[PDB]
């Protein structure tokens, strides 16, 4: 099976530099062109550059927006693709994808990696505050009940939220994060039968890989 | 550069229908060396990597269903989806490969369904958040359609607009409903000054707002 795995993403200051990697396997690296493509949050895909195969001397091309500033290279012994990003700006914040490419003379199946997130900002890596949302103490029971977790004050993205370690994944809504005082805030709701809580446990699991943190928050009835 | 223009930006259709969407380049994508138009169609479902559907304007990628059809030549290109399923919701991008590469701005595909009113729930500040000096009041507006919805916050009968942040989920792929959180953030000082807190959903499934409330006296 062909795979492409981007790494080296992370948080970096305005004006800083960063090198992205794409580790490939399952095909002869040397026979393909490789492209980098980026997508800011909630924006279009932007093609950035490629590096050609052995038969074309491994020459490079770039979009105007990054030429002179980003550099593509490849290590052909280890089958790894690189993107050296210099002189970073806020606008470079995006998911970066490596893709196998080719001159479209011959037919070849398209492979892309999962991507790696780059964030260019003056803000610092900050772990989340995780607050349980149980109904008000005067709230009355019925057939279903909605619980939540408010995830506040973290940076950069991403966070992932789960409920009972993945056991509760139906009736979950996890909302997109929004920037508030230059820190991210999101919430997540879960809806279960009222027979199941609070007789049985409901806990949200918040993971923030950038700060190497996992928080388990048990939702208990107030008072 | 070659410029790529998709239209429309967004469209919504029901399950089992057909869609079409346009992609136009500022220059011919036909390479008469090989007699192929170097245009390709990509599907990006929310939170996933783009996937190539069509290359050379109309050749389907191995394992793409036949209900996706590419057509056109020169500067003018069309993607057609036959009997649209729920799982097809996604942003579709065109990409020229005639000179370097460049993507269009994208066409967002939304699944239509029957109207449905939101399940509203309200949550006061957690006690834990209160010890930190903050106070956030939360309302979830869940599993409603269509996306357009209005939320109004009242504190002791009186409307509040500042401190309110709203965030919609991507369209559910399963049932095709939207959900939304509204969060009213205040200082603990202001929060403990007032008693009755209210959030109201005005959605076109009724002229009556759905209202959830709490009183700190109860």
């Amino acid at each position: 099976e062909v795979k492409l795995v981007e790494s080296g993403g992370g948080l970096v200051q305005s004006g800083g530099s960063l090198r992205l990697s794409c580790a490939t396997s399952g095909f002869t690296f040397t026979d393909y062109y490789m492209s980098w493509v980026r997508q800011p949050p909630g924006k279009a895909l932007e093609w950035l550059g490629f590096i050609r195969n052995k038969a074309n001397g491994y020459t490079t091309e770039y979009s105007p927006s990054v030429k002179g500033r980003f550099t593509i290279s490849r290590d052909n012994s280890q089958s790894i693709l690189y993107l050296q990003m210099n002189t970073l700006r806020a606008e470079d914040s995006a998911t970066y994808y490596c893709a196998r490419d080719h001159d479209g003379y011959y037919e070849r199946f398209s492979y892309w990696g999962q991507g790696t997130l780059v964030t260019v900002s003056a803000a610092k890596t900050t772990p989340p505050s995780v607050y349980p949302l149980a109904p008000g103490s005067a709230a009355q029971t019925n057939s279903m009940v909605t619980l939540g977790c408010l995830v506040k004050g973290y940076f950069p993205e991403p966070v992932t939220v789960t409920w009972n370690s993945g056991s509760l994944s139906s009736g979950v809504h996890t909302f997109p994060a929004v920037l508030q005082s230059d820190l991210y805030t999101l919430s997540s709701s879960v809806t279960v039968p009222s027979s199941t809580w609070p007789s049985e446990t409901v806990t949200c699991n918040v993971a923030h890989p950038a700060s190497s943190t996992k928080v388990d928050k048990k939702i208990v009835p107030r008072a | 550069d070659i410029v790529m223009s998709q239209s429309p930006s967004s469209l919504a259709v029901s399950a089992g229908e057909k869609v079409t969407m346009s992609c136009k380049s500022s220059q011919s994508l036909l390479n008469s060396r090989t007699r192929k138009n170097y245009l390709a169609w990509y599907q990006q479902k929310p939170g996933q990597s783009p996937k190539l559907l069509i290359y050379w304007a109309s050749t389907r990628e191995s394992g793409v269903p036949d209900r996706f059809t590419g057509s056109g030549s020169g500067t003018d290109f069309t993607l057609t989806i036959t009997s649209v399923q729920a799982e097809d919701l996604a942003v579709y991008y065109c990409k020229q490969s005639y000179n370097l590469r460049t993507f269009g701005g994208g066409t967002k595909l939304e699944i239509k369904r029957a109207d449905a009113a939101p399940t509203v729930s309200i949550f006061p500040p957690s006690s834990e958040q209160l010890t930190s000096g903050g106070a956030s009041v939360v309302c979830f507006l869940n599993n409603f359609y269509p996306k357009d919805i209005n939320v109004k916050w009242k504190i002791d009968g009186s409307e509040r607009q500042n401190g309110v942040l709203n965030s919609w989920t991507d369209q559910d792929s399963k049932d095709s409903t939207y959900s939304m959180s509204s969060t009213l953030t205040l200082t603990k000082d202001e929060y403990e000054r007032h008693n009755s807190y209210t959030c109201e959903a005005t959605h076109k499934t009724s002229t009556s707002p759905i209202v959830k409330s709490f009183n700190r006296n109860e």
